[PDB]
DNA sequence: GGGGTTTTGGGG
DNA sequence: GGGTTTTGAGG
DNA sequence: GGGGTTTTGGGG
């Protein structure tokens, strides 16, 4: 039994082609999280681990709306409630976003949270990266070879094996390793990219632009 | 300078005392605030390192170092236990019952690590040669300078860090706890376990395969550059680890950016005797072949004894720059690692083709013995962690015809098309091969631009 | 006081 | 000091 | 000059 909402959330969504309405039903409720910080990243954690999560313009506007006397990226240490969220794959640069993995990314998005100014939480293990996590990491490692294992049993066929005579009596036969090489799928550039998975799409505001809203 | 001994150091003093110690455990050096790092580490000495053996239990005794900075660099990183660390300008004081060092690098304290056995640990990963056995592989500020009178000095205390660590653990059972407990513990915790796997998760990343003398097993992430010196059967002491709970598929101990992995000198009684009585487990490798899907990788074959030795190269290097490189042009034997995503040909009952080595040409047996010497002509389309990312798959060949690979399988060459028990056996290998999380360390000699398999023979 | 440095006698 | 940064894949 | 440090203004 799976003691991290958050890998449990995220692990799902994974096993199941980054479809959200294809994950446990029971699993969709309030997500009540303690934040670690605010800025230069908000990070959320569920006494396990930190996600990010990605404020809707809509979500950020209903916020400042029911709470004035509030400003986002001045919840570090504080708790929040986010009662409306959806969960999304996404594609990006593992070298620049640090809460993804092997290009790839789950994202939290947030449509509605509220600020439960105050509150203290029971004490937990330091917070860690999910996307730096053992297991979690294994996770999307399955998830792409099996993108890439079914891309290669559909691009690759025919079965053109070296002839034996290459390998035989190479006494005086040289030749480029290079040759041995094969594109794993029709992909445009010279990184795998054929997933079923249809990556999902929704504007999210910078942490950069909310702190601006606060504090020009 | 005048060096003094831990046990004899002044605790009044006050002043700055300068002293020679080996270090039996070290965390690594890590960042505090917004501008300090520090390295907190144990230090032995002739005059300190056992506590009153009597009702002790053999424990050892020690002082501790605590060193601080204003930069990562300013400070020492300990990859093995048994070294020595020469410190200068150090202010000694009480700490709970025990002689606490302190140093401020940042200021007008120094250290330099001098290495006990021949070579340091950065020395042997590269296979230089030690300037000479005075010069510190290793030291703060720009300059480090070593006295005629020090030498003595020196030598002797390499001297009893022998006979120290051939005759006592160093490590007592009091400074570290049973893998198979380890959920017991309230917060972190050390660990002293063999190394019996360092499988290459990722570009950056190292999973170590753990065992320790109460045969659990457990696995730790260990990142390249931070402990580039794991190595597989070699039994080390890690400072501060924790259980992880929401592993539920695998026991796997999670590591702080203060937590270390530590070696031991060649003459650790306790590394000895570990080596030796720590055997390689294979449970959770069969449990897991049992399963439709397992986050446990699986390391499905062995090389022959005479590679072990031989370092891995990458299929990035493999096969983008076996010919550009002057290193790898003059090698036509390499080993690697690598998990096979597709195997041809599809049919499993032609990867045995019969061999014609008059005409060099191979043919099908679905027609019979009419095609001379049964062979097996495999083509793997193989990955690794080096090539992760890009859009390609590699051809690593598995051609018998002249002995290289007859026995990968364990099977020996025959015609599937009538063989039940050997097509079966190939088969369920086939199945296993491509399963995810199945992976191949094997040795490959390159052949007119291609790498036969040879000398690597299935484990399961 | 003492480093490394240049300030080469004096701040905080 | 038996600890918690960002360099957020040595820190 | 500026740190750390305590010398708390002045050595080399
Ligand atoms: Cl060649
Ligand atoms: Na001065
Ligand atoms: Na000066
Ligand atoms: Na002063
Ligand atoms: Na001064």
């Amino acid at each position: 039994q799976q003691q991290s909402a958050f890998k449990q959330l995220y692990t799902e969504l994974f096993n199941n082609e980054g479809d959200f309405s294809k994950v446990s039903s029971n699993l969709k409720k309030p997500l009540k999280c303690y934040v670690k910080e605010s800025y230069p990243h908000f990070l959320v954690t569920d006494g396990y681990f930190f996600v990010a999560p990605y404020f809707t313009k809509e979500a950020v506007n209903e916020f400042h709306a029911k709470f004035p006397n509030v400003n986002i990226v001045d919840l570090t240490d504080k708790v929040i409630v986010i009662n409306n969220w959806s969960l999304e794959l996404r594609r990006v640069n593992s070298a620049e976003v640090f809460t993804s993995y092997a290009n790839l990314e789950a994202r939290l998005i947030v449509h509605s949270f509220k600020p439960n100014l105050q509150e203290r939480l029971n004490p937990t293990r330091y917070p860690v990266n999910l996307f730096r996590d053992d297991e979690f990491k294994t996770t999307i490692q399955h998830f792409r070879h099996t993108a890439l294992q079914a891309a290669i049993n559909k691009t690759v066929k025919g079965d053109n094996l070296v002839d034996i005579s290459k390998v035989a009596d190479a006494a005086g036969k040289k030749g480029k390793v290079d040759a041995g090489i094969v594109k794993a799928s029709a992909s445009k550039g010279d990184e795998f990219s054929d997933f079923s998975f249809k990556e999902g799409n929704t504007a999210t505001l910078k942490i950069a632009d909310i702190f601006v809203q606060e504090k020009g | 300078y005048e060096y003094v001994e831990l046990a004899k150091a002044s605790l009044t003093s006050a002043q700055p005392q300068h002293f020679y110690a080996v270090v039996i455990d070290a965390t690594f050096p890590y960042k505090t605030n917004q501008e300090r790092y520090i390295c907190s580490l144990k230090i032995v000495d002739p005059t300190l390192y056992l506590k009153q053996q009597k009702g002790a239990g053999d424990a050892s005794d020690y002082a501790t170092l605590v060193l601080y900075a204003k930069r990562f660099e300013d400070l020492p990183i300990i990859h093995r236990a048994g070294d020595i660390i020469r410190v200068h300008r150090a202010t000694l004081r009480l700490y709970n019952g025990q002689r606490q060092f302190n140093a401020n690098v940042f200021y007008s304290s120094s250290w330099a690590l001098f290495s006990t056995d021949k070579r340091s640990v950065t020395q042997e990963i590269n296979n230089q040669d030690a300037v000479s056995d005075t010069t510190p592989f290793s030291f703060s500020s720009k300059h480090a300078t070593i006295e005629k009178n020090e030498i003595s000095i020196l030598q002797n205390l390499r001297k009893w860090a022998n006979q120290y660590f051939s005759s006592y653990s160093v490590i007592s059972s009091d400074m570290y706890t049973a893998l198979n407990k380890a959920q017991a513990q309230k917060g972190d915790f050390d660990v002293v376990a063999k190394i019996l796997q360092v499988h290459e998760l990722d570009e950056y990343t190292n999973e170590l395969k753990l065992k320790d003398a109460s045969g659990q097993v457990f696995y730790t992430l260990s990142l390249k550059l931070k402990f580039p010196h794991v190595r597989t059967g070699e039994v080390v002491r890690i400072r501060s680890a924790t259980y992880d709970e929401t592993s539920t598929q695998k026991k796997v101990l999670i590591l702080s950016h203060y937590s270390n992995i530590i070696t031991f000198i060649q003459s650790s009684k306790l590394a000895k005797e570990l080596r030796a009585k720590i055997q390689d487990d294979h449970s959770v490798e069969v449990a897991s072949l049992k399963k439709n899907v397992s986050l446990n990788a699986v390391v499905l074959t062995e090389v022959d004894k005479k590679h072990a030795a031989l370092p891995s190269t990458s299929l990035q290097d493999l096969f983008h720059h076996a010919d550009s490189d002057k290193e790898l042009q003059a090698q036509d034997t390499f080993r690697t690692q690598f998990y096979v995503t597709k195997i041809e040909p599809s049919d499993v009952k032609e990867w045995v083709k019969g061999y014609d080595r008059k005409t060099k040409k191979s043919s099908s047996l679905k027609g019979a013995s009419g095609k001379g010497d049964n062979i097996f002509q495999v083509q793997f389309l193989v990955k690794d962690a080096s090539t992760q990312l890009n859009n390609n798959t590699y051809r690593v060949l598995l051609y018998t015809q002249d002995g290289l690979g007859a026995n990968f399988f364990n099977v020996k060459a025959d015609n599937l098309h009538k063989n039940a028990d050997a097509r079966k056996k190939l088969e369920d290998s086939a199945e296993l091969l491509t399963k995810f999380n199945s992976y191949v360390d094997a040795v490959v000699e390159r052949r007119n631009g291609f790498y036969l398999i040879k000398d690597t023979k299935l484990i399961y």
